[PDB]
């Protein structure tokens, strides 16, 4: 079980961002992209092939 | 005499027309209902529904000749009529006919097995056989169509009615399709015994039931080929009152077979049955 | 001693189960629940692919987010150019029970594998007119479950035996062997920087794989079952599983904890295959039921459907500029849905 | 749009490559699927000897290799045949791949080992497996020259495990070999309505059970095996028509 407690303990030893960090990066990274998505905002006969 | 045996030709008419009327409407509305509702159909299903909408033609179509030939027959008499209503007639039971023998080819492919080669071909072609078959019979269609154009013809250029002829072609030109059919169910019935023949040495009976049905198709074979017997007999043997004869005797084949392929096929049976139970459940 | 171990790896799971509900302060859901909702996702079949033989089993992009290659049980493994809906290649494989294939970031290679346990590299690009099998991998014990391109020369698989495994192509001997699930091994994903991995398996556990270590950093046990497919978050920070408990779990490396749960009461089937759109916001993941089931990543919520297959839904995968997503099925079609 | 439509590489070869998988087609429509499982102690191995009248040999199981395709034919018609080679026991994952099959083929020494009540567990995870549901098995009760050594020496046990042998006696169905013992034709049919008991309790018409008894060598496997798809085709093509 050496190799188990090991990759615990490498693994505990990690620094974590704060969750609330994280989704507002989430965030601003949609909203950054947002636009640019052919999905989230469908493209007015700009569909080339389809 | 005569009288008595109008009447009864004219009850058995009408409810020859009423029970046709109401099997093929119903295998008709279940087909619809199920594509409607999902239910991907299967080309059983769909030839069958094709059948039954030609048949619903057919019946309306000789109905419609009688109520002609009831009400105001003055124009019944009229040669135009004679020459209109049975060519469109002809059309539409050669191809209510040939749409059966279709249907019937298709299970004598898919279901049995041969070591011939030129069957297992056929086997594994069988849809686009049975469309070549439907499209490459519209020769005799249009062979049918011209003789007795003709044959019409020259009865009006003597008689300037002569029907124990056009009947007698109408039999002979029906018969073609029937006996194709007759060799192949019998070609099915041979290869399923012998399949079962084979299945009762060799494997345990602990291992074809379709053989169930079988005995509802013997009966209709059976009643339909003596009435067309009686048919070809009394077209020259006797009396002269054929057209009523005729008219009752054209609708017996898509009037009752219809309710020989719904107890022959499982999900038209089913749904009989589904109906009968929801018409005892919403009496009370 | 046995029990002293035992004793020190409850102890050890516990002071990891301690400090992942340490970090955990507040849900995602409770975070999101003010952007507005995606709403109403529709999709049409703009393509249809028709030639397969039998079931589907596979399917995978081109880099150029135009060529497809894709696998089925009669052994055929046709590239399809996807605008022009036609067959590039056809290559006939020499096992018909293929149950994975994947595509050449370069588009030089294509590889599959499946319970021959044999991973077989086919060369596209050759002087000749007729594709043959530049490299063929073996080693692996039980089926080949998935397999990926690093690159021209490196290629990492899935399998049977539990293993995930490295293989360099040139040499065809395995330069790193990935050990530690209980269970097969049936799924990958490769993190877009191409340095780590992820693997779910019949265990119900998904571990993360150091490339360049050969160890694992981080285990998951979230779900109840077998796991049968996984994908990579285009942020490569997370990663989605899917099982047949018909639930999918959104899992963070960093938080090293689930974040959200994807799961509807009118669904009791299992999971075949999930990935992410481009954006990260829409999840699509297949379904036994015959249909795919698109959802909302950030919020959890089944907010479309790509449903007109006859039967199972095996695979999925969005291409990658977001422009089409495909779905292979058991009815031996795929549709491009966009 | 030349470079979209020339016969080298462009859409003309992508029509050439249609003819390829309409010979194909063919050939995948007219060869019957056969999974083959069972035991350790089964003797499948020796059955797919008796399977090949093929003069070439054919590459099986070496080394880790995971799947043993066989190919053999009776009367015209091609059979490929599956034993699942090196591959572990979580058989729930790779039995999916076989939810195609024309049969499985579940192969077991009938042989009066305690070991029997593990292929009755095995026919009963089989035949109800969620993958399995439309699929019939072909049933080997397999070297019962064994089981007739045995019961004839006296020195089966069958009673001491299977505690209701006693109370069975042999069916009406039974047709024995000529001059079989009633002890060796009440064993074999016992061990057969065990199986039976499983396939009958949900085998509601979806699929059916074809139970055989084999041996060693016998050279009769091909046609039961034959015989067998024979029966599953017709109830198939029955179906498709909506006829059964
Ligand atoms: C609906 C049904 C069921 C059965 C079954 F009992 F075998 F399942 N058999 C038939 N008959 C035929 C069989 C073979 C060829 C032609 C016909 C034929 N000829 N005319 N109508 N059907 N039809
Ligand atoms: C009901 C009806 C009316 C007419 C009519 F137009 F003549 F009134 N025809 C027909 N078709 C036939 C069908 C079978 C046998 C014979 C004729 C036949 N009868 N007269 N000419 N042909 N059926």
């Amino acid at each position: 079980a050496r190799k188990l407690v090991e990759q615990l303990k490498m693994e505990a030893n990690i620094d974590r961002i704060k969750v609330s960090k994280a989704a507002a990066d989430l965030m601003a990274y949609c909203e950054a992209h947002a636009k640019e998505d052919p999905l989230l905002t469908p493209v007015p006969a700009s569909e080339n092939p389809f | 005499m005569g009288g008595v045996i109008k009447s009864i030709f004219t009850f058995v008419l009408i409810v020859e027309f009423i029970i046709g009327n109401l099997g093929n409407s119903f295998i008709a509305l279940v087909n619809c209902i199920d594509w409607v509702k999902g239910r991907k159909i299967s080309s059983v299903d769909r030839i069958l529904t094709a059948l039954a909408i030609s048949r619903i033609s057919l019946v309306w179509l000789i109905f419609g000749s009688w109520c002609v030939s009831v009400f105001f027959p003055a124009l019944f008499a009229t040669e135009k009529m004679f020459r209109m209503l049975t060519n469109i007639w002809t059309v539409i039971n050669h191809f209510s006919v040939w749409l059966a023998t279709g249907l019937g080819t298709f299970y004598f492919l898919k279901i049995a097995n041969f070591s011939n080669s030129i069957f297992l071909y056929l086997k594994w072609r069988v849809k686009k056989v049975v469309l070549v078959l439907l499209l490459v019979t519209s020769v005799f269609l249009f062979l049918n169509i011209a003789l007795i154009n003709i044959h019409i013809n020259a009865s009006i250029n003597g008689y300037r009615r002569f029907s124990s002829l056009i009947v007698l072609t109408s039999t002979v030109f029906i018969f073609i399709p029937f006996t194709l059919s007759l060799a192949m169910f019998l070609l099915l019935i041979f290869s399923m015994w012998k399949h079962r023949k084979k299945m009762q040495h060799t494997v345990k009976i602990s291992g074809h039931r379709g053989v169930k049905s079988v005995i509802t198709f013997f009966l209709l074979y059976a009643i339909f080929s003596l009435s067309f017997f009686i048919s070809v007999w009394t077209s020259e043997r006797l009396e002269e009152n054929l057209i009523i004869l005729s008219q009752v005797m054209g609708m017996a084949y898509p009037s009752c077979h219809s309710c020989v392929l719904i107890l022959g096929n499982k999900k038209l049976r089913q749904a009989s049955l589904s109906v009968l139970l929801w018409l005892r459940y919403m009496f009370k | 001693e046995l029990d002293q171990l035992r004793q020190e790896a409850e102890q050890l799971k516990n002071q990891i189960r301690d400090a992942r509900k340490a970090c955990a302060d507040a849900t995602l859901s409770q975070i999101t629940n003010n952007i507005d909702p995606v709403g109403r996702i529709q999709m049409r079949t703009r393509r249809t692919l028709r030639g397969h033989l039998a079931k589907i089993y596979a399917m995978h992009w081109g880099t150029d987010s135009r060529l497809l290659v894709s696998a089925s049980q009669d052994g055929k493994l046709i590239i399809w150019d996807s605008y022009t809906t036609n067959k590039v290649h056809a290559i006939p494989l020499r096992s018909s029970w293929v149950m994975t294939c994947a595509y050449a970031p370069s588009g030089n290679y294509v590889a599959c594998g499946g319970l021959d346990n044999i991973c077989s590299i086919y060369n596209l690009k050759t002087r000749e007119g007729n594709v043959r099998v530049s490299r063929e991998l073996a080693g692996h014990t039980g089926y080949l479950s998935c397999c990926r391109f690093l690159d021209d020369n490196q290629i990492v698989t899935s399998s049977g035996d539990t293993t995930c495994a490295l293989w360099d192509i040139e040499t065809g001997q395995q330069t790193t062997t990935f050990t530690g699930h209980t269970g097969d091994v049936m799924s990958l994903s490769l993190a877009p920087d191409t340095r780590l991995f992820v693997s779910g398996a019949c265990d119900a556990s998904a571990k993360l794989w150091d490339v360049r270590e050969g160890m694992c950093r981080q285990t998951f046990t979230g779900h109840e079952s077998d796991i049968n497919a996984i994908c990579f978050f285009p942020n490569g920070n997370a990663f989605a599983t899917g099982s047949d408990d018909a639930t999918c779990r959104l899992f963070d490396l960093r938080a090293d904890q689930e974040l959200m749960t994807y799961s509807h009461d009118n669904i009791i089937c299992g999971i075949t295959s999930v990935s992410f759109s481009k954006s990260g916001r829409l999840l699509l993941a297949g379904y036994d039921d015959f249909n795919c089931n698109v959802w909302d990543a950030l919020k959890a919520d089944r907010a479309g459907v790509l449903a007109g297959h006859d039967n199972r839904v095996s695979c999925l995968g969005v291409t990658d500029d977001g422009m089409a997503v495909a779905t292979g099925s058991w009815d031996s079609f795929l549709k491009i849905w966009n | 749009s030349a470079e979209d439509k020339a016969a080298v590489e462009r859409s003309k070869m992508n029509k050439k490559i249609e003819k390829q998988l309409q010979k194909d087609k063919q050939v995948y429509r007219a060869t019957h699927r056969l999974l083959l499982l069972g035991a350790d102690n089964s003797g499948k191995s020796t059955i797919v000897k008796q399977m090949r009248i093929l003069h070439g040999g054919s590459g099986g199981s070496g080394g880790t290799s995971g799947i043993f395709e066989t190919k053999f034919q009776v009367d015209k018609v091609n059979f490929h045949m599956f034993d699942v080679g090196a591959q572990r026991d979580e058989r729930r994952k790779w039995i999916q791949c076989f939810n195609d099959v024309t049969a499985i083929i579940f192969v077991v020494d009938s042989s009066d080992y305690n070991r029997l009540q593990e292929a009755l567990n095995l026919f009963k995870s089989i035949w109800n497996n969620r993958w399995l549901r439309t699929i019939s098995v072909i049933l080997f009760l397999n070297k019962q020259d064994l089981l007739a050594e045995k019961v004839l020496a006296g020195k089966s046990k069958i009673e001491d495990y299977f505690p209701e042998f006693a109370r069975y006696t042999t069916p009406e169905d039974a047709t024995p070999e000529p001059g079989e013992d009633p002890r060796v034709t009440r064993a074999k049919y016992f061990i057969r309505d065990e199986f039976l008991r499983i396939s009958t309790a949900s085998g509601d018409g979806r699929h059916y059970c074809y139970p055989h008894f084999t041996c060693s060598v016998d050279t009769q496997n091909v046609k039961f095996v034959f015989d067998a798809v024979t029966d599953i085709i017709i109830k198939e093509n029955l179906k498709d028509c909506g006829l059964f």
